[PDB]
């Protein structure tokens, strides 16, 4: 019953997977918009009159 | 350097005045020496331009559009960066060796401390501006391309 309550696959007898992989995040997409804004802000602060 | 002239006759004042438009130029010593306002007098020069002249004079210095989105040979980028930083190393050493002074130096003596001798501060300012501009521009181009073309 307790195994049922939790998210356990309930494999072979006394054999349940916990999915410790955590999906193993490997995908990467090069977030650019943020990087472009960051760089333009460097340039802004660099050239404004302070 | 340019000017427009005309001849004063042997007669008085050569011309009549109804504005300040004549007297705004302060004629040069050489022109006076050689005869200005005695045998000849100057005239104001106007460079008035129409619309199409204005539009092409602004369009000379404009590069193609591709040049705007071209990166640099990245290897040359890195070589340039490492060269400038290897220069900043020695400039920082000299900056240290120079800030220690400016206390043991007469208020007048400082004005001559920098004649024939490198100054670390100004060179550091120049190099920092160069490095930071170049790297910012390359980064932005790389990201902008990374998005635009697929």
């Amino acid at each position: 019953d307790y195994a049922k309550k939790r998210g356990w696959v309930l494999g072979p007898n006394n054999y349940y997977s916990f999915a410790s992989q955590q999906q193993k995040p490997e995908d990467t997409t090069i977030p650019s918009t943020e990087l472009a804004k960051q760089v333009i802000e460097y340039a802004r602060q660099l050239e404004m009159i302070v | 350097v340019i000017d427009a002239f005309r001849l004063i006759n042997a007669n008085h004042e050569p011309r009549q005045t109804t504005s300040n438009l004549g007297h705004l130029n302060k004629p040069s010593i050489q022109a006076l020496i050689h005869g200005l306002n005695r045998h000849y007098y100057s005239i104001t020069i106007n460079y008035r331009k129409n619309e199409l002249e204005q539009k092409m004079l602004l369009n000379l210095h404009k590069k193609s559009w591709m040049e705007g989105l071209t990166l640099q040979d990245y290897s040359e980028h890195c070589k340039h960066n490492e060269s400038v930083v290897k220069e900043m190393l020695e400039l920082a050493k000299n900056y240290n060796k120079a800030v220690e002074e400016e206390d043991k130096m007469t208020p007048e003596q400082l004005a001559i401390k920098n004649v024939g001798k490198q100054d670390p501060k100004r060179h550091l300012e120049e190099h920092v501006d160069v490095l930071m501009t170049s790297n910012i521009v390359q980064c932005l181009a790389a990201m902008l391309d990374t998005v635009v073309f697929k």
